[PDB]
């Protein structure tokens, strides 16, 4: 069939052509038909190649080809595959190692992982952060899918974590540790707890992630977590501030906390340029408002600041939330703002503001009816 | 976290799909198949929740660039990831036609793997991504010279 043609391409090809053959092989397989008689050709004419681009197609094929025969037993060819992978795990090229380690995170057959373990473990102490950042995930992945292969994985990662300097390796290390050992991630968190406010964004995000988990398993740490979370409301990245505000409401119904998180959400709606982000955080404000009637009324004029976004959807959402907070105490202050906006639509961008202007007239009319 | 990425048709068909974490590609293709009815409504322009996942997505000419995430994923970060993915695709393909994306498919997946591993993201610039994909290693070049030395 077409198999033969492929087979012939591998037999007679060079690196450049085999890259095109491997691409066809992959496309064919993903779309439906597995090319069975191919495995041994790929082992013979693709794997011993030195072309890095071809090698990435190889591992893509390794991801999708069937590992087991008719009797649920690993195919014999994969003994040869493992010598190939173990060489790539020891390559001078850091990237090859990193790419091979990413692949091992997908391997599930223990009989393939077992002869690679020493090489993987060695990669944890590679000089290059590109290798280390991938190896620590690999180790946690083996332990998740095949614990008997590396029963000391939690200790390994802890150790990796105590000496690591690369921020990306630190983030990956903590994520990996907590995915396999709550307790040891906890201990690690304890040693670094005072510096979390100046930790890097990525690590801050997973540290927050873990704190939510531990607040439920160990509620006696919840107050120390709350204090820390309040501090993270003032973090330098908007992702972390968003993450701190989402978590703070998740940990306590306290109005002080609720109003605080709300205000940070409103600050994001003002600060962030992406209008879809504005709409998303406005809905966080809105929902907090529904579940805590009254608590956020003091923030109404901050909501209305969002109206200086030129987008009609952002403007509409802000006004809806504001109108649902208009009370007698603040209605006059609110209507004066609306009119001032209305006046500005006559002077600034008269044509683009037509829809907004009608929305202002309508909202002002709403305020009259409510009172 | 980002479970998977896909470039797909407005009808829910994957042009390419890449599972990063805790999801089979076949499950990805099934989620995308039901995705267009959520997206075509004016619910939101960037995000829809269906099943136990959230789709973070933007038009890519006549296609869609789509991240699948768990519902608790940091959405601000995921919109930034999506923009980064979209910037990769445009920089890599001469055009944003389906056929051209398909031509660069495996290159596109290898780039995606530089950004997300196991659902987590690296704050990489397009230049760092280009650099990673080039795979130039000083050690490798130095070892072959130490090799020819002996």
């Amino acid at each position: 069939p077409t198999l033969q043609e492929l087979k012939t391409q591998l037999e007679k090809g060079n690196d450049e052509t085999k890259i095109e053959t491997m691409k066809r092989i992959l496309t064919i397989m993903l779309n439906g038909d597995p090319l069975h008689g191919l495995l041994m050709h790929i082992i013979r004419f693709v794997m011993p190649s030195k072309s890095k681009p071809l090698k990435k197609l190889l591992y893509f094929y390794y991801e999708i080809c069937p590992k087991l025969d008719s009797q649920g037993k690993l195919k014999q060819e994969f003994i040869l595959v493992c010598n190939g992978i173990r060489n790539d795990l020891q390559h001078p090229n850091e990237y090859i190692r990193g790419n091979t380690l990413r692949f091992l995170c997908k391997l599930r057959e223990p009989e393939l992982l077992e002869p690679l373990l020493s090489s993987v473990r060695a990669c944890l102490e590679h000089r290059h952060a590109y290798v280390r950042k991938n190896a620590v995930f690999a180790v946690a992945s083996i332990y998740q899918h095949a614990p008997s292969l590396i029963p000391d994985a939690a200790d390994l990662i802890a150790t990796f974590l105590e000496g690591e300097s690369d921020p990306t390796c630190k983030r990956n290390g903590f994520a990996a540790l907590s995915s396999i050992s709550h307790d040891k991630a906890l201990s690690y968190l304890g040693t670094v707890f005072e510096g979390i406010p100046n930790a890097e964004e990525l690590l801050q995000l997973v540290e927050i992630e873990f704190i939510r988990k531990d607040a439920l398993h160990n509620p006696q740490n919840k107050p120390r977590y709350l204090r820390l979370i309040f501090d993270l409301l003032e973090a330098n990245t908007s992702t972390v501030v968003y993450e701190a505000a989402s978590s703070l409401t998740a940990l306590t119904n306290n109005p002080v906390a609720v109003k605080a998180a709300a205000g940070k959400f409103i600050e994001l709606a003002i600060k962030e340029a992406d209008n879809n982000v504005k709409l998303i955080v406005l809905d966080r404000v809105d929902q907090l408002r529904q579940k805590n009637e009254g608590i956020l009324d003091d923030l109404i004029m901050e909501i209305l600041r969002v109206l200086s976004s030129p987008d009609i959807d952002v403007r509409r959402k802000a006004l809806e939330i504001a109108l649902e907070m208009v009370s007698s105490k603040n209605v006059e202050e609110v209507v004066l703002l609306l009119k001032k906006e209305l006046s500005k639509t006559v002077e600034q961008e008269y044509e683009k503001n037509s829809e907004y202007r009608q929305l202002l007239i309508h909202s002002i009319h709403q305020c009259a009816v409510k009172f | 976290v980002v479970l998977a990425a896909s470039i797909c048709t407005r009808g829910g068909k994957a042009v390419l799909a890449r599972a990063f974490h805790d999801i089979k590609r076949s499950r990805v293709e099934a989620l995308l198949a039901s995705f267009p009815k959520a997206a075509n409504s004016g619910t939101q322009h960037t995000t829809v929740e269906q099943d136990n996942v959230r789709f973070v997505y933007q038009p890519l000419d006549e296609l869609y660039m789509v991240l699948i995430t768990n519902k608790q994923s940091n959405i601000l970060q995921d919109i930034d990831t999506l923009h980064l993915f979209a910037q990769v695709v445009t920089n890599t393909c001469r055009t944003l036609e389906e056929r051209e994306i398909l031509r660069n498919a495996y290159e596109l997946i290898s780039a995606f793997d530089e950004i997300i591993n196991l659902g987590y993201r690296e704050n990489l610039t397009i230049n760092q991504i280009k650099t990673f994909l080039e795979m130039e290693s000083h050690e490798e070049r130095i070892q072959e010279i130490i090799a020819r030395n002996k």
